[PDB]
């Protein structure tokens, strides 16, 4: 029941991300001129945040099925889809301006909370798979999985060299850009670090299920965070796909997390509050050096998360 | 059992 409302209410948020999308294009143009596309998105989203932060609050401290608050959060989805339609139409109500401005910091300020949520999730998620092929080798024929973990690891280490050398190809000279090759250096330090620290003995006494595959799987997704960093820089001289894959790694991690009379399984109320920043992420993706910081800043408090995942029982 | 510090991390399925 849980894990079903969870997707019912991914999948909605997923059709409003594509309908959003959609808006955008310019065949869609003249029809929302007889009232773009970026206005368009920036109401839609608005709407959306709305929403998923009211119900969210609704939904505070939810102890017990019974309440009528949770069979609610089981049902009445017309309900909810009225709302949703009616405060869309409300969005456009709004003057724009500095409001929209306003809106964009907004957005920015989620997508940054919805990005260290996300690389939670993804540690968890990288934790439990190492965990369970670790025991899967152990139990069964040790050779087969153990060159199953083998290839996949280095196969991402692979990816990830030969992206950083695209990098340094592309967004780096010597005549210039030193910004660009400073963040590419400290980002290959943190994650070599971060690779290192997984091999040391008291860390594995520690945490015995810890291994290299989820260290390469963080250094990969840092490795995309940099390259969408300077995507996103007006900069041309120094300057989507990227857009495409952050929403892809959006999908898979909105899923995992979406995979009761007593008590909640989970915290209904954060988990729309997640959904409401998944929302604002998603405004902030499909659109300076604030950008630009705001990027490094999610790196480098991902790295931080990771060496504390790592150290802090041993505390 | 002999558990070793492996890349994989904490086990003894390769010295049971």
């Amino acid at each position: 029941n849980s894990t079903v409302t969870r997707l019912i209410y991914a999948f909605i948020l997923l059709l409003s991300t594509v309908v959003s999308y959609i808006m955008q294009r310019k065949e869609m143009e003249t029809y929302l001129k007889k009232i773009v596309g970026y206005k368009a998105v920036y109401r839609i989203s608005f709407a959306m945040a709305i929403f998923f932060f009211v119900f969210s609050l609704l939904m505070f401290k939810v102890k017990t099925s019974k309440d009528l608050r949770a069979a609610v959060h089981n049902g009445f989805w017309f309900f909810k889809i009225a709302a949703l339609i009616g405060i869309m139409v409300g969005s456009f109500y709004i003057p724009g301006g500095y409001f929209s401005s306003v809106w964009f910091v907004v957005g920015m300020i989620g997508a940054a909370l919805f990005i260290l949520i996300q690389l939670v999730l993804l540690v968890d998620f990288a934790h439990s798979w190492n965990e369970s092929w670790v025991n899967r080798m152990e139990e069964g024929n040790p050779r087969l999985w153990y060159a199953a973990l083998l290839s996949f690891t280095s196969a991402f280490y692979i990816l990830s060299i030969i992206c950083v050398g695209l990098l340094y190809t592309y967004y780096t000279k010597p005549d210039g850009c030193t910004e660009n090759k400073f963040f590419i250096s400290i980002n290959l330090i943190l994650c070599v670090v971060a690779s290192i620290i997984s091999i040391h003995p008291k860390i594995q006494e520690h945490q015995p299920r810890s291994g290299l595959l989820q260290s390469s799987l963080i250094t990969l997704y840092t490795m995309y965070l940099t390259w969408s960093a300077m995507s996103n820089e007006p900069d041309r001289s120094c300057n989507d796909s990227d857009n495409f894959i952050g929403l892809f790694v959006f999908v898979l991690c909105l899923l995992y997390s979406s995979i009761e009379k007593e008590g909640v399984q989970y915290s209904y109320s954060l988990f729309h509050l997640m959904l409401c920043l998944a929302s604002l992420y998603i405004m902030m993706t499909l659109t300076k050096w604030p950008a630009v910081w705001v990027k490094i800043s999610s790196s480098w408090v991902c790295l931080l998360l990771y060496v504390w995942t790592l150290v802090a029982p041993l505390v | 059992f002999y558990s070793r510090y492996s890349w994989y991390g904490y086990s003894y399925g390769w010295s049971r």
